[PDB]
């Protein structure tokens, strides 16, 4: 899973 | 609603203490409750409606991916098929997802954005627009995935038409504009390429974008270009 | 209660689910239902239970002491007295967790209890008994603190009677009775000395009869064991 | 803090 913030 | 009858100021101290004690539904609360006073939130108080939130829709998002996977095994040939009980607690976990979006998504349109006149506030209420269809957008099916998607999609696009305009490429609210708007074209969009290109690109303008900052704008900027570079590793 | 209408069946299995997707208010939910079913649990079903409400309870008693912390430190002298929002934000909490404890109280007494007829059922409900009036212990400070530090010395002791006579020094219920009322012991009733001799005592007494079991029976008991040998240490 | 199960 790619990283968001 | 339950917080009227408690003063805006009270509402995000207990926000802030919410936090430090991981009770991220009562920071959830608690920041709902501080935007229906109707005032714009500052920087800070708007990070810690973003926090809350995402902390709160994480959780929902990481059962719901749990109970998914049982389902979509559960529904297989060779082994067994056990009731809708499965299904049943899936689609509870949804709707409470759902619920959550649609609460944010509420407060940004009623009336975060259209209050929002600074590019640093509007940037990050539409990316949160973008965010939460985009949540809205995972576990749709029926007649709306694509309204749903579409919808992210608007929000993410000019968040970015200001940001561009409005924010140099090291800001840190435009960089993590751009990863997640990245993200959405890779797991929702099924735009692998735009996904890709857009964390190069940002990526790339941000380095050379770095040598105007203080050693602590450095240190936050970098940290997100890191996310870029993370996702580029797996993606390439 | 809203659980009513759910078969005692798909209950026990949406408390799996709600497990594997780290839902323990959820599971917690389920449990309840459950019980008030009417029916006698299972061993599997009354781990169920005790692990959805410690999760749930675990939680809150997590962020009780971040905020009683916070609370006594701006209640103190040479820095700054600032409103009642930490004290409310506490007590919040703190009723929130009595409320779960009541519950669970509630469960025990309405009826699992009484309706336990054999060792293994009746001394784990008397365990979590004295348990959920330590947690309560934990809290209190009024008219009540001793009668519920009381409260739960009672349990334990009836459960630690019925242990002794009823099951081998290995038992991990035994065991996890006998660690938790060494606990009682020194964080309640400020009973060091009987809090340590009972850790002590227990992990003596169990070392003795590991030779009557087999791999897997040993690896559940020297798990329990060494959590015994962990306080020990903290203590010694 | 002491262990509990
Ligand atoms: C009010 C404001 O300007 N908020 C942005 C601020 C920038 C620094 N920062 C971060 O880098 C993290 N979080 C976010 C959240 C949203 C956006 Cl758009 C960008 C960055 C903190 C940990 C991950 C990155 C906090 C928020
Ligand atoms: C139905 C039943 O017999 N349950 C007890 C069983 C024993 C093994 N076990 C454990 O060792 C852990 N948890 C507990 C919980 C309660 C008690 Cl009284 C003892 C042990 C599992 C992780 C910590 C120890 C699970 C429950
Ligand atoms: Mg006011
Ligand atoms: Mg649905
Ligand atoms: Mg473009
Ligand atoms: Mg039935
Ligand atoms: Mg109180
Ligand atoms: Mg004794």
């Amino acid at each position: 899973f790619p990283a968001t913030v | 609603g339950a917080m009227g009858s408690m003063e805006r100021a009270s509402l995000i101290q207990k926000a802030k203490l919410a936090e430090q004690a991981e009770r991220y539904e009562d920071m959830a609360a608690f920041m709902k409750g501080a935007v229906e006073k109707g005032e714009e939130l500052s920087c800070e108080e708007r990070n810690l409606l973003s926090v809350a939130y995402k902390n709160v829709v994480g959780g929902q998002r990481a059962a719901w991916r749990v109970l998914s996977s049982i389902e979509q095994k559960s529904n297989e040939e060779g082994s067994e098929e056990k009731g809708p009980e499965v299904r049943e607690y899936r689609e509870k976990v949804e709707t409470e997802l759902q619920g959550v979006c649609d609460t944010v998504l509420g407060l940004l349109d009623s009336h975060l954005i259209k209050e929002a006149g600074d590019a640093e506030s509007r940037v990050f209420y539409l990316k949160m627009k973008g965010d939460y269809y985009r949540y809205l957008a995972e576990v749709a099916t029926g007649d709306d995935k694509k309204r749903i998607i579409d919808s992210a999609r608007s929000a993410y696009q000019e968040a970015m038409d200001i940001s561009k305009k409005e924010m140099p490429p090291t800001n840190p609210i435009r960089l993590g504009l751009a990863l997640n708007f990245s993200v959405f074209h890779y797991e929702i969009a099924n735009s692998p390429e735009e996904a890709i290109s857009l964390a190069k690109t940002t990526f790339d303008e941000a380095m050379a974008d770095l040598h105007t900052l203080s050693e602590d704008s450095y240190k936050d900027s970098t940290l997100i270009m890191q996310l870029l570079r993370d996702n580029l590793t797996l993606w390439t």
